[PDB]
């Protein structure tokens, strides 16, 4: 199966996020998450729009269940990127912790970019220099569409 | 910093304890003990230690489950970590305790095949965030699987429900029949 | 209606009683039956009830299975049933029997956190019909399936295998460990 | 893992690399044709239930053709290939919808956009329902007009 | 072979024995005997054939687990296999012996929908490659043999490849049938 | 659910294959096999790709494991195409066991396409007539990028 939950642009407001303000995105980042089978980003948009209806419209158990979330997993997220995730941790190459994130952002329109997760590698944050041929690529593929 | 010159780099962090109420969330603390929180009101607690908390080889899960006095999420939980095993072989190995509603459970461990690495490598996935991945072994003897109330438990790193929801998918693909009508 | 000059909002309705050969075909009548046909020969029915029909809380399923005198498909279903149950603990809760070839369960259901909320959950995932997901409960006692005849009972819903298709998926998702080795 | 089903062709009404439902297939209602154009979208498109319901029809027409009858019947064909056929996720967030008390595809009616002159036609997206009956047109028809907005810029 | 006056078709064969070291290869003698092959030292041998060499019901299975004086692999794809048999009911068909580490399971095929039809789709499944009945399979071997062996080159009606085992892969605890109550 | 393995153009070596030199895929073909779900040769790839850095990454286990590909066998391939593959081999559709590929070679630039498999039946390879027109459709994409 492959993820199908929709995304009700989106905004993410300062509980979701460490330390930091409300802030938004444009169409375009979050129409790309329907067609791609391995952006990070996507994964935890999916499941705070999912976790904020939970909350909104389904009342809380006097006994909370774990159930609900079981039944219904791999319709959020590709489970497999967790695996591929977890088989760079094993084999030494830098792994992706889902915590950290980076984004480009445009000064004059703010035309933001879709996050691309940070890969993390020996229990540390990366260096800005390892990934800046990534960094580099996806400006170039960003300007590209110009 | 502009990367291409007009584009500047903006970094971002979740925090994911938003997610409490609904998805069981993971700390590792200490790096011997890993805590997950099944909500604010429980949370399993999963330690390695020389010790050992359970003396018998006796489980009894049979009757833990007809008089039902656990809390179903964290029995859930439990019985996600232990089909997770790859190659669980070893009933002696396991051993537990359900007096009253508690989950106390314990695993022992000690050239590699045995369910040492079984355990620990299903415990690697468990609680998340450069020796080959065959055989690691850790200097600790026992692993032991409470449960636990909310203090603050996170530590090392963050909450993070990776894990918990990573390893659903291998909850029953690596498994030994154990009868031939399973 | 007329949208935009030249687009016409035109309907579609899909006959799905031509898939009852390659497929099982779900049903609903009343708020309680809820038929499921496996083919063009029998179905199972699945009634609430007050009124029980196994006053005993054996099985021997095995003994079903040695003497074979069911059809397998019917089995089959009936297997993908009961193992989609989520969390499902209380094996007096559930009686059944298969003698002479005829299968017969009876789920025994009886604040909110029990084995009924399990059972009419994936009865209602079995074929489709607030914040009622977790506090289910049916003011019926007993929930009956046995094989049943060709007689389409079908009248507040049309066939459709969307309820069996997608509980084939969440077979062995939502099942607790009964033995230390399984 | 995912859909990997390709739809046959009816080089009927349309040339070949479209499709077609007969009769059987629908109730109440003649030969329906929809066009190369639509049925390609379905090859990519993770999200769309008639898609997913194509891909059974087909599946069932060419088992109930050219395999042989089963003596005594079988359903051990489709719980091999279940997950090959469609996205059982789409039916978990469909199940996910009815649950939350939103809107919901029970995978009856369907609706589409046809071209009154030229003949042409959208891909079909479900009829959604909510409160265990259909939606009026004007609940959703946001949906109606971007899509509109979507098939005006092929042409 | 020239295509649109530019286009020239060249095929190209894929070796799949450099997976040797990462993921068993199911390889093909003959419709008797099949080679699952794991590493360049181990193996299992399906072999059909109307001669027994189990001769009792008693798998002695749980206590081969205890003992654990066998290959991990091997019992791993017997499991594997075993588990995916479609609609397996007669437990009376199996017959293991795991004497002193040895894998020995041989399943008892001896009328469409019996035992032997799930059996063989799941075989046929194992050994890719080697109309339209899915149903109703019929064989005359009689008995079904899974023994273990060393690594020897067996591989003649067709060539190494792991799509057997990576496809069944997915069909684990899918198509069986209860046993228990509480299970 | 679906794969999410990325590869390491991609070139492919003499022992890698059968009686072959040292064939080089350009990035467009390997690009088109990320989106791309029933490719026969994308899945066969990213295998190769990771047994090709799994052997020397990690040190080679003195007993050999296939723990670690079971973990993972669906991060790499579509089971489902394993099962549409087996469903077209039971209804004596033809069918492809994954072993011979073939692919549409530019004679002068020497670009090629992606590889297709080549379907197999009867215990035997078809000719190239008996498929020639999907072989039409795979030159008319070609024209599709000039
Ligand atoms: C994977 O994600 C993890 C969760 O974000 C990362 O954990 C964070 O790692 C950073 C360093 O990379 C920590 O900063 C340090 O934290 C340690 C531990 O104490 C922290 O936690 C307590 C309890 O909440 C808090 O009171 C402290 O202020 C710290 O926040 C400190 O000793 C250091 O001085 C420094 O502050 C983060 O604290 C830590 N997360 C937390 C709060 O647990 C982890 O690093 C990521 N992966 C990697 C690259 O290792
Ligand atoms: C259960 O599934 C069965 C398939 O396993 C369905 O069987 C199919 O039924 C249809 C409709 O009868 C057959 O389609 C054709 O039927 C016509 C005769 O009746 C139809 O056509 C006339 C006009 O020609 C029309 O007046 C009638 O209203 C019908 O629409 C035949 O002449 C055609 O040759 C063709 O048979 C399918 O062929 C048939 N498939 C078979 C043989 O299984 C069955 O209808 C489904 N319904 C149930 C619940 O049993
Ligand atoms: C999807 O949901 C809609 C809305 O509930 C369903 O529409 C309903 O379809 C059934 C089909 O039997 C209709 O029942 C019919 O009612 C007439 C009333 O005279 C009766 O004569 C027929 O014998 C039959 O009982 C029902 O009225 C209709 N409307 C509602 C609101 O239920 C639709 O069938 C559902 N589709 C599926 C397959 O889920
Ligand atoms: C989309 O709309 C077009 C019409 O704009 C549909 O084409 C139509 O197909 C029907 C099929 O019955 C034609 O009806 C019949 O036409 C003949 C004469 O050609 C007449 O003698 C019959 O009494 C009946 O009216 C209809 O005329 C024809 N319209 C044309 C010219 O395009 C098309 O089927 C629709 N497609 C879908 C699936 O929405
Ligand atoms: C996919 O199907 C094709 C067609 O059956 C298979 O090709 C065949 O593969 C077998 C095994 O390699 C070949 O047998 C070999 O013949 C040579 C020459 O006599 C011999 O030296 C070898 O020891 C072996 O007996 C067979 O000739 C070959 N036939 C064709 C038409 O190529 C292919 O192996 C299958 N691949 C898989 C993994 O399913
Ligand atoms: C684990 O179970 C064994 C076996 O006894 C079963 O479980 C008991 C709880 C009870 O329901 C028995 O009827 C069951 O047969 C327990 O071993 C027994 O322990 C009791 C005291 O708990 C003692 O009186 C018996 O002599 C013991 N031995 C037997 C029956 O052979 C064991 O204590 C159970 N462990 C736990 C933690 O409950
Ligand atoms: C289910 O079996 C029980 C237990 O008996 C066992 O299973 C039987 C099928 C048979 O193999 C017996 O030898 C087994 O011991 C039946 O309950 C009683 O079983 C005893 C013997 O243990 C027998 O003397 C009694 O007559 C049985 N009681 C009744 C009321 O018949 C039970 O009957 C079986 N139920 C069904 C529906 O088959
Ligand atoms: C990207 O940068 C733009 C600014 O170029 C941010 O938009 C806001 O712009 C107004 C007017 O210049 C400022 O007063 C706000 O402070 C800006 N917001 C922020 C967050 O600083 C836009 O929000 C930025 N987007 C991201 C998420 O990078
Ligand atoms: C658990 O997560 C919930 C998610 O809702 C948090 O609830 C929010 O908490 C903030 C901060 O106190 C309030 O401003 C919001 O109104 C709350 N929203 C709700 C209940 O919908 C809660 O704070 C989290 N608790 C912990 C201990 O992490
Ligand atoms: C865990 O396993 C170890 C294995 O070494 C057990 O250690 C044994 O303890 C017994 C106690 O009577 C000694 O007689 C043995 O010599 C020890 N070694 C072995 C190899 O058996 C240990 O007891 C086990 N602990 C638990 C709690 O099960
Ligand atoms: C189904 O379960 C209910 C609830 O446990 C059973 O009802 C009880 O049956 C016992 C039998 O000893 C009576 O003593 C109790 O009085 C009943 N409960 C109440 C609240 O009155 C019922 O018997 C079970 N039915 C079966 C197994 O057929
Ligand atoms: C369920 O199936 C069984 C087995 O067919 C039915 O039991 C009897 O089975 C024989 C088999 O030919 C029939 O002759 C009998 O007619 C069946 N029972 C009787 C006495 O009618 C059982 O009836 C079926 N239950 C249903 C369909 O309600
Ligand atoms: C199993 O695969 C390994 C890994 O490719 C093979 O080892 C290579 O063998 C060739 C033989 O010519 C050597 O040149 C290479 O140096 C070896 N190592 C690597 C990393 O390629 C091994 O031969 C294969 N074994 C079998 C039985 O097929
Ligand atoms: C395989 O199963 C067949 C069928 O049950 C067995 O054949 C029967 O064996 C018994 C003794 O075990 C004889 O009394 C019967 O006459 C046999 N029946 C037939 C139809 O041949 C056979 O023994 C089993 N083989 C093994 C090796 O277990
Ligand atoms: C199958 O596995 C068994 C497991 O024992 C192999 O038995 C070997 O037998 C020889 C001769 O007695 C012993 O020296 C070896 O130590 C045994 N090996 C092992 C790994 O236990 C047997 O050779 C294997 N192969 C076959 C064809 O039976
Ligand atoms: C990581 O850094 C440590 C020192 O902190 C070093 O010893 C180790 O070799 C590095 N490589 C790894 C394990 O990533
Ligand atoms: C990585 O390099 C940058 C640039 O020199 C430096 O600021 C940063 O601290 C380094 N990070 C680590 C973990 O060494
Ligand atoms: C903290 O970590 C250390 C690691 O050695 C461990 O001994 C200890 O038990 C952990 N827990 C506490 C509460 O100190
Ligand atoms: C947890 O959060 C809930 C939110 O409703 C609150 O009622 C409760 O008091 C908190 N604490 C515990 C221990 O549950
Ligand atoms: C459904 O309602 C009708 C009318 O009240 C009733 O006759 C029937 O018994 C009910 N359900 C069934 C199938 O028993
Ligand atoms: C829907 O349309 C029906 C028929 O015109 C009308 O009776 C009903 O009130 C409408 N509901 C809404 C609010 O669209
Ligand atoms: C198949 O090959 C085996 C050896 O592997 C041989 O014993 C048997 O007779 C052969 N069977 C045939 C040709 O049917
Ligand atoms: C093996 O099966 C026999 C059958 O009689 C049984 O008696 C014996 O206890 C079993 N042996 C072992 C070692 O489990």
């Amino acid at each position: 199966g492959t993820f199908t939950w929709t995304l009700s642009g989106y905004c993410l407001t300062r509980w979701m996020l460490i330390e930091a303000e409300l802030k938004c995105f444009g169409n375009t980042a979050v129409a790309k998450c329907n067609e791609k089978h391995d952006e990070e980003f996507c994964d935890m948009l999916r499941l705070f729009d999912f976790n904020k209806q939970a909350i909104q419209r389904l009342k809380a158990p006097a006994q909370m269940s774990i159930q609900l979330i079981n039944k219904a997993v791999n319709a959020l997220i590709n489970d497999q990127l967790i695996m591929k995730n977890h088989l760079r941790d094993i084999m030494c190459i830098p792994y992706c912790n889902y915590s950290k994130y980076w984004y480009l952002n445009h000064t004059t329109t703010g035309r933001t970019s879709l996050p691309k997760c940070w890969l993390v590698s020996n229990g540390s944050y990366l260096n800005e220099t390892h990934f800046s041929d990534d960094i580099e690529q996806q400006a170039d593929n960003m300007i590209t569409e110009m | 910093s502009l990367y291409k010159g007009v584009y500047e780099l903006q970094t971002l962090e979740l925090n994911m304890e938003t997610l409490n109420m609904t998805m069981p969330l993971s700390c590792t603390k200490n790096n011997s003990h890993h805590y997950i929180m099944v909500g604010n009101e429980t949370g399993l607690e999963l330690t390695l230690t020389n010790t050992s908390i359970i003396n018998h080889k006796f489980c009894n899960l049979s009757d833990a489950h007809k008089k039902n006095l656990y809390d179903h999420a964290l029995m859930s939980i439990i019985s996600t970590f232990h089909l997770s095993i790859p190659n669980f072989n070893q009933y002696e190995a396991m051993s537990c305790d359900f007096n009253g509603g508690k989950i106390s459970v314990q695993y022992n461990l000690s050239h590699c095949g045995t369910v040492a690495n079984g355990v620990l490598q299903t415990f690697m996935r468990m609680a998340w965030g450069c020796g080959n991945w065959d055989c690691i072994m850790t200097s600790y003897q026992y692993l032991i699987i409470q449960n636990t109330t909310w203090e603050d438990h996170c530590q090392f790193s963050r909450p993070s429900p990776i894990g918990y929801l990573g390893l659903l998918s291998q909850r029953t693909r690596d498994i030994y029949i154990s009868r031939r009508l399973l």
